[PDB]
């Protein structure tokens, strides 16, 4: 068709160019040259310059030109630790391991380096969710304690019996 | 809402429950009443995961829930689940669990001696002292289980009993901070 597809090639070419290490911004016309979009329509050019290249979260407007956004993406261990801490502080939630691996190349080194600082939750589809390890208050017990705790059923006991136990034992 | 109640709730949730339960309590600590839908978005947890956690929280009655029904702008009925922390019930449940654990410890001490002291390896089943006498045959002159006719060793029963004694001191020591918090929350 028209007016909606040429943008994808621009984004992908921009993504591939960034992977090569070219952080320098690129003009709309310059990017069009290498994407075989010299015949791109005029009303398409303005739409990209006004909406597509600003609304997207991976496009940075620098000195008028447009450049990738590696700063938002995690590309080092420190950002991963800082990013996770911010989510816990603001209660935004965890991030899937896939979102970090794509943003952070060789994320295994960062994950293993931080070690226990990251809490991993395994989704049914094998997907892993990362959460900050809040080391403020920590407490754990032996597996025997947890097994004993589970053996003490509490869901199937009514409030009347629960509170009656308190006076039964004299407390 | 004295800070003592919040501290006690945080200590118990972070000690006897997983991180998921603690995160849910944190939202309710910041705001007394919070919608179930809002909590799901903030935590980004799975719908089933949050529901299972909420049911567990309701099971221990740490936080109560109220159902509000209203008509939305588009006209479709909306039923929201509002969760609020009830410290009055939370302290009672915590007190119930602590005493139940304590009475479990004292009863467990007697349960150790109640365990059978005779075990036949051939049958692989426990044998009581009373049953051991019955199995003994006066004609034979030695005590063996009639079913398998094998010697019985009582050394195995001794080992598990010693383990429980060590747990007594550790359990009492590790639970002191919770007791101190309870005393501070009596007012
Ligand atoms: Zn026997």
């Amino acid at each position: 068709g028209y007016k909606f597809g040429v943008l994808a090639k621009i984004v992908n070419y921009m993504k591939t160019r960034h992977q090569r290490g070219d952080t320098h911004p690129l003009t709309l016309d310059e990017i069009l040259d290498e994407t075989q979009h010299l015949d791109i329509g005029l009303k398409q050019k303005q739409w990209l310059m006004t909406e597509a290249l600003v609304n997207n979260p991976k496009i940075e407007v620098i000195d008028g030109k447009y450049a990738f956004k590696p700063k938002y993406n995690v590309r080092d261990k420190k950002a991963l630790l800082r990013l996770l801490d911010q989510h816990d502080q603001r209660g935004l939630g965890g991030i899937l391991l896939e979102d970090i691996e794509e943003a952070l190349p060789n994320s295994q080194k960062a994950v293993k380096a931080l070690g226990d600082q990251i809490l991993f939750v395994n989704r049914p589809d094998k997907k892993k969710i990362l959460f900050f390890n809040d080391k403020s208050c920590q407490f754990s017990v032996d597996e025997e304690f947890q097994k004993l705790w589970r053996s003490v059923t509490v869901d199937s006991m009514d409030e009347e019996k629960i509170e009656e136990y308190l006076k039964r034992q004299g407390i | 809402v004295p800070a003592a109640l919040k501290r006690l709730a945080k200590y118990v949730i972070r000690g006897f429950y997983g991180i998921e339960h603690a995160l849910a309590l944190d939202i309710l600590i910041r705001n007394s009443c919070v919608k179930e839908e809002d909590m799901l978005e903030l935590l980004k947890f799975d719908r089933k995961q949050l529901r299972s956690v909420l049911n567990n929280l309701k099971g221990d009655k740490f936080i109560k829930c109220r159902m509000r029904v209203e008509t939305a702008a588009d006209g479709k009925t909306t039923r929201h689940n509002y969760y609020f922390i009830n410290y009055r019930t939370l302290v009672n449940v915590v007190k119930y669990k602590l005493d139940h654990m304590r009475r479990r410890i004292e009863t467990d001490e007697r349960d150790s001696t109640n365990r059978a002291s005779f075990k036949c390896p051939v049958c692989s089943s426990t044998f009581t002292d009373l049953e051991a006498n019955q199995l003994f045959d006066p004609m034979t002159g030695t005590f063996r289980c009639t079913f398998c006719h094998t010697e019985v060793e009582e050394d195995e029963s001794a080992m598990p009993k010693k383990d429980a004694r060590t747990l007594l001191a550790r359990f009492n020591e590790q639970i002191e901070p919770i007791y101190a918090l309870l005393r501070e929350t009596e007012d």
